[PDB]
């Protein structure tokens, strides 16, 4: 990815997670969870859908054409009705070829790019307490029960009740 | 001094799938969908196309005549089947351009045959061939006849047809040719002479050649068919001294949809917009590989057998 | 313990506009840029290329000598434009491979006509016909001379012209079907002869067939138009025993952008490099939604009728 | 967009600025004033019109082609001039429509790209004198003039200037 | 309070490339490669591709038989190249629909011949002229056989050939057109008849034409060439009265890989699987600017001369 | 570059590295150094070569095809095979010119984003322990020899081990 998150500093994905594509794991005194994040995955999953909206459903009616096999030989004319249909059987095979080519390499920089939006979005949440370790893992400077990790999840931990803890605890010889 | 952890992640599953990207053949992701109809049913969908299966019949035959195909008479179609096991089984004929007659009428989509009375005085009319048997007497093209004399004479012909209607007339006619000298007597009294079918528009002339072909179904003559169209306003000249086919009336010409494919797949009752020779396959996809001849709302052919296209995030596993 | 506050953004607009994109197919922007021209003026400019507006006249008529043509005589163009209102007023004539000629005319883009003194001895030249009036009086093709017999008889032409010089000679000649028996007899004293137009490359044989058809501006007759070219050092041979409707001289082939083009929109005095048969449109943009027939400097014609270009950013109200 | 900047971290655009696409807006104790950034601006502007001259003004010359309306029925060789132009109609108009979906999504990264490109900018020229508020605003932890606001439009403020008294107002109690 | 400094940065080089983008047509990047091939070797590769190079022979002159083409009889190839210099050195001919005949042939890549002992009882056969001449006397077409009178009587022909092989047979025959009604008489004793070659699935009929064409070796008359294919279980079946110009056998038709080539390069002791009429090509580039006439493994032409794909970072000089 | 590295943020390249196409330089008490970064520089190289085995030795057998000069004037049939001919040889020259134009794009992307991602790497590293100067270059606020630069340069600098020496440095009035 050009982000450098997935297949980068994000080591490996999780088979474990199965409610989502992308998401949270903690650890605190309370244990080790593990939850989805739903803006991220609906964020990356529209986007694919609206590429198969595109590419899905949508054909072309066509009826009388020219005949394309042949039992006799003629010469000039059946060689014109032959070249114009390898004509444009090659030109329709280069178009569906460089066409999944560019959606799969835009496809797989969308997904990487809602890994970094994600990361870019938490670590503004935590502000002064919490450091990254750079491996896509936030070591936050203060005491974090299950409660306070739902807030940080769904953007309503307020950083300001445990900057003192933190600034403290990073700040300390 | 007590601390906590918060890890970013993505998922991951066990089974994922090689796709193709700019700057890699092979990568993997989560999940994908192929993009390549590369399957048939097997069979042609009677529906939502009105197919018509043409059987041992070509739509030339069913045109012109060939008892064989009388239950054809008048049938309209959105794709006309023809079957390769046809075959004809009437007088032997030839038709110069057989494609071109062939296609328009395919793309016309319609046999509807209007009976007109030419006024051919001084002449026999509807001659027969034990070649061309119909309900195992002799007979001849339905669309077709074979003029001949009536007291060992046969005068020029000089008639007269006109299109006062509003639409197109297609004219289907032919010129016989005897396979001896004899017969071309013994059939017109005179020496072969050139028929002359004009318009205001249009002029074709043609000369029967008398000599022996290769017998086919026991005859070494030979009928040599032509089309003529007739615009409103127009009229139809017809002008010869034997050895005429004449027609019997006029087929109606229309524009739409209308086509013609070779196939030898079953026709089946169920329902399907694109029809191959290999039977109709879905259309959801947006390619195929099943044939570069299609009928209907059909995916574009290509000649790759799979595309696969990424609907998943890249696959990392643990 | 003061502090202050920077925020950084972007604008945004009250009247944005939708546009396509690769994940999504309605997502508005501040400004875009329309790519498909779907308007036409209505009218033909008759600048920058050089028009030439046919009238009455189609190519060929002013090719032949038609005389309500004759102002066409030795004319240039870039695009000849033919009217739907057009007819032909004289001889009845058929051309095969009409398409054909018409179009190598058109590619040449000049009816410049040098004359040559054919040596026609023994026989009266300059036939006419009261079908075709010129100056109320009864005359022919302006290119072509009918020849007839001069004491009541008709000798074998056999007749040379060479090809001394340094370019193509297209010459355009014709055969007379007389309509009846006792009109070839006191046109050519003879019964109708084959023709046989020859060079050192090629050879064309044709039979003119007596007989009537359908009356056309009161003629049971015909003339069929056959064209022949003859590259330097090569010799026309003309070898016929009556029915000859033969050259005053060629035509000069050039090879260069000229065509032609079938409108019914008028002739203005605009200056536009794009021409349609709906009229002149701009070609500014890349595509165009007007009509596939297009002549000059042109977008090319797509079937979607509007494809707007985001130049600006995602617009994002308050 | 593929950075989160544009429709993501950044809520919103501003009707108000008509000098620019991308800008500052600042609150101190003299006010609070907009001026927009020139240097991105163009940039954007820049980019958009290279899409523009590759596409505008450049038309192919054709003069003698195929015959494409036809008034009498041919047969085979109609059936060929018809199929060789409808061919031709089909591929184009896929090429056109492939390019203004693939134009457009570049347009719209491209400008996402931009706005966080000053984004990056600006953070940097702060050092650690100001923290990011998670919106695209920052607070600036000094006393901030309208002179020391001009300083960071065009990039020429001294962050150590003012280090002392941030880091103060940033790490304290 | 000591410290260090941490630089990240990339390379740059004195000699960068320009190339374009979507956004820039002029941006340098510090390496590209090219994907258009501009430049030919200027000699055609005898390898992979069997080569045969016509000399002073077209197709059709060494299917006939020419004498100054006896060395090509019964050679295969991949790539057939004729060469502007050639001429035919025998008896004046045409082909209607020449270039038709031309392909299918270039198209079977063979001239393998077999000989077919026709009964031709009551004719003389080995019809020679002082037009073609083989090792200084007067000689014919090889695989043509130029039927007159035996005992100043030429007697209707109606000779028979089946095709009880398993491929094809492509029959080469022809019409003479003598140059005057003495040379038509004192060669086959009658007036000039019709010749019809037929099979149970074709019939061609054609007229001969006396009259006088320029010159051409000192030579007046032409020969008319027609090809007929037989089928298996087929049989042809020739129905002359005189004029006509014989097969001494058969053809065989094969389907593959085979062309012609138009082309003045000398061919060498090379190994190049593109060949264009310029001379064989490297083929490692997707696209080329030589020439859009190719045979083989090849880039697609284009219309630019240049384009280049990065391979490296933007530079940027300090 | 869409991430602002190359042509941004870094102001100009290095004709002086020649052994790849990223790296670092340094000045400690020792000198002034440059190394280059293997996996950076073999990333971007890896990709390149991807393109260019999709595009390089793949080409298209072709064999009898149609006439596509003329000596002789014919008309209607040769009309249609100019057309036919020249119909495919502007859509295969469109082709080429996109192709190329896209390509381009996303190369000169891509190495931009591998200089980003080292960027960030390097960043993550460093944790408390150095400032980003905003031009590509971190002050390390300690004393760095040259078996600690190395140490950074193939990821197994602890940052522990100078933290306190690098807050100390860093926040000192
Ligand atoms: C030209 O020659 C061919 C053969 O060389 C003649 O065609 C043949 O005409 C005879 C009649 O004498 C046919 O013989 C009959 O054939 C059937 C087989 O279908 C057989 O069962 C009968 O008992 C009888 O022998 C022969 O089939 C037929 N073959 C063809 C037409 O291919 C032809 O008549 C000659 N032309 C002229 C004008 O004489
Ligand atoms: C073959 O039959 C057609 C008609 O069945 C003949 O054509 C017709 O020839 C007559 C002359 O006796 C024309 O009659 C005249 O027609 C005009 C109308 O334009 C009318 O005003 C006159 O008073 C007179 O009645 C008739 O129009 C014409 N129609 C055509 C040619 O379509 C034709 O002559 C016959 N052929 C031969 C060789 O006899
Ligand atoms: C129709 O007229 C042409 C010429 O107007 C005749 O063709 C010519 O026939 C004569 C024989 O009397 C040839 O003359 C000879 O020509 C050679 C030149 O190659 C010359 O060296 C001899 O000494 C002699 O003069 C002449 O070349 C030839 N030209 C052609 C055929 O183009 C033709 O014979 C006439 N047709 C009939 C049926 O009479
Ligand atoms: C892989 O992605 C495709 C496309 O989004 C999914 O295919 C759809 O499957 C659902 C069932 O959940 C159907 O409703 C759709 O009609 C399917 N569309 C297509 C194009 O097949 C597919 O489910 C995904 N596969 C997995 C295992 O997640
Ligand atoms: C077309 O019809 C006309 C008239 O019916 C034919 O002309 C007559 O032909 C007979 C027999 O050939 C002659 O004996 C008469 O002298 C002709 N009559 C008239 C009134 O001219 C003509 O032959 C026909 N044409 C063709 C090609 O069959
Ligand atoms: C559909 O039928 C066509 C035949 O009309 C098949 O294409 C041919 O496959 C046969 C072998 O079965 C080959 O002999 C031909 O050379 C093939 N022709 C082409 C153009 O490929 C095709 O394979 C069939 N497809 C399916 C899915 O059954
Ligand atoms: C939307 O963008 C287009 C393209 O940049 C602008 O169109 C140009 O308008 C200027 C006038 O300011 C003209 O000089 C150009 O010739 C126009 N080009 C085209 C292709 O139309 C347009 O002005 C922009 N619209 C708005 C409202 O900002
Ligand atoms: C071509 O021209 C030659 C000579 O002018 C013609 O041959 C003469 O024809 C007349 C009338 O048919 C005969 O009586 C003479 O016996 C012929 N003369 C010579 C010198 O042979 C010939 O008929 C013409 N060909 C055509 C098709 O019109
Ligand atoms: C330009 O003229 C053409 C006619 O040559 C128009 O295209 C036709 O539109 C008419 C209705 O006005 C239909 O009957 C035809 O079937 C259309 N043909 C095609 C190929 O679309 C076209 O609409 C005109 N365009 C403009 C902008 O006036
Ligand atoms: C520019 O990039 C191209 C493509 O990677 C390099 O071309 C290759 O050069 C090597 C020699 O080092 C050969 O092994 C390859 O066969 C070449 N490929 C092509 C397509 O030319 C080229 O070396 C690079 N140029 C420079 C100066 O670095
Ligand atoms: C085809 O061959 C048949 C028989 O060989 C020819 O018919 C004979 O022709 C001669 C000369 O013309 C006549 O005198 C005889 O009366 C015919 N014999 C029979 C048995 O009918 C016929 O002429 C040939 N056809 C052509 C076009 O040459
Ligand atoms: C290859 O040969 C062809 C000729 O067959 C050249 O293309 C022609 O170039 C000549 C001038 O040398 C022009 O007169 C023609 O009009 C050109 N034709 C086309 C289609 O471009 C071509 O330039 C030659 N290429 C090389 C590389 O030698
Ligand atoms: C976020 O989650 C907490 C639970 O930890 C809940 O109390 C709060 O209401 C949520 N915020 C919302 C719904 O806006
Ligand atoms: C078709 O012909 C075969 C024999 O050729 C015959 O058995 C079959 O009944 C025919 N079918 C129809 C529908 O006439
Ligand atoms: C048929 O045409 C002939 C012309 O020979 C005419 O004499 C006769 O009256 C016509 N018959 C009818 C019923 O009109
Ligand atoms: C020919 O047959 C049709 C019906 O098949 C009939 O109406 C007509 O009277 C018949 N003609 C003769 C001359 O028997
Ligand atoms: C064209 O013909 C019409 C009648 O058909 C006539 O009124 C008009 O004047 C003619 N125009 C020219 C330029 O001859
Ligand atoms: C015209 O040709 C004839 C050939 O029949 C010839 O006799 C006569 O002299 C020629 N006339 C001129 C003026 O050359
Ligand atoms: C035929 O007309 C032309 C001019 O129109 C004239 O030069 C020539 O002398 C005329 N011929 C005869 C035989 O009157
Ligand atoms: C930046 O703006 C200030 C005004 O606040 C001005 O004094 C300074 O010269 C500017 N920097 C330049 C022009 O480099
Ligand atoms: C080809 O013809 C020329 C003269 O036309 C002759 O000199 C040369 O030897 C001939 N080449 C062959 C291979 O017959
Ligand atoms: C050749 O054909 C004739 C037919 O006229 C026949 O009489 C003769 O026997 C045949 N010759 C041979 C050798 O079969
Ligand atoms: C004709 O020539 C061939 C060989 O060239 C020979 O076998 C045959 O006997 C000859 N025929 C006659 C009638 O001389
Ligand atoms: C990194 O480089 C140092 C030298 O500064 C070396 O001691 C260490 O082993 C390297 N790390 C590896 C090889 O993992």
């Amino acid at each position: 990815g050009i982000f450098g998150a997935i297949a980068g500093f994000i080591e490996n994905g999780w088979e474990g997670m199965v409610d989502g594509w992308y998401g949270f794991r903690h650890q605190n005194s309370e244990g080790i969870g593990q939850a989805a994040d739903l803006k991220s995955t609906q964020a990356a999953i529209n986007q694919i859908n609206g590429k198969l909206n595109r590419l899905i459903g949508k054909t072309n009616e066509k009826f009388h054409q020219i005949e394309k096999e042949f039992s006799e030989v003629e010469g000039r004319i059946q060689d014109l009705e032959k070249y114009v249909e390898d004509t444009k059987i090659d030109l329709w095979s280069y178009n569906a070829e460089l066409l999944v080519a560019l959606e799969n390499q835009h496809t797989i920089d969308l997904t990487d790019s809602e890994m970094n939006k994600l990361f870019e979005r938490t670590k503004k949440q935590l502000r002064e307490n919490a450091e990254d370790m750079g491996n896509g893992c936030f070591k936050i400077y203060h005491k974090c029960d299950n409660a306070c990790i739902g807030s940080i999840r769904n953007g309503t931990y307020d950083h300001d009740v445990y900057r003192d803890e933190a600034l403290n605890n990073r700040f300390q010889i | 001094a007590s601390t906590a952890t918060l890890c970013l992640g993505h998922h991951a599953v066990p089974n994922g799938t090689i796709v193709k990207t700019i700057t890699n053949d092979q990568i993997e992701v989560t999940n994908a969908t192929e993009l390549v109809q590369s399957s048939s049913t097997g069979g042609i969908c009677d529906s939502p196309h009105q197919i018509l299966d043409g059987e041992n019949c070509t739509l030339i035959d069913a045109l012109l005549g060939d008892p064989q195909c009388d239950g054809f008479q008048n049938k309209k179609w959105d794709l006309f089947v023809e079957r390769s096991k046809a075959y004809s089984n009437c007088y032997p004929y030839d038709v110069p351009d057989y494609a071109s007659l062939r296609s328009l009428v395919a793309s016309s989509g319609t046999l509807e045959f209007n009976n007109e009375s030419f006024n051919w005085t001084g002449v026999t009319q509807n001659g027969t061939s034990s070649s061309c048997k119909r309900r195992s007497n002799n007979s001849f093209f339905s669309r077709l006849n074979w003029l001949t004399h009536l007291k060992f004479k046969y005068p020029a012909l000089n008639v007269t047809m006109p299109n006062n209607e509003k639409f197109d007339k297609l004219y289907i006619w032919g010129v016989h040719h005897p396979g001896t000298n004899n017969d071309q007597i013994s059939l017109y009294t005179q020496a072969s002479g050139r028929i002359t079918v004009s318009t205001k528009r249009s002029q074709q002339t043609v000369i029967p050649n008398i000599g022996s072909r290769p017998r086919v179904r026991d005859i070494p003559s030979r009928i040599s068919i032509y089309w003529t169209i007739v615009k409103p306003g127009d009229i139809l000249l017809i002008n010869s001294t034997g050895n005429l086919i004449a027609p019997r009336g006029y087929f109606k010409i229309r524009s739409g949809k209308s086509s013609i494919m070779r196939s030898d797949a079953p026709i089946g009752k169920c329902n399907s917009e694109c029809i191959t020779p290999n039977g109709s396959i879905p259309n959801d996809k947006p390619f195929q590989n099943v044939n570069r001849i299609t009928y209907g709302a059909c995916p574009r052919y290509v000649k790759q057998n799979t595309l696969k296209l990424a609907t998943g995030m890249r696959n990392v596993p643990e």
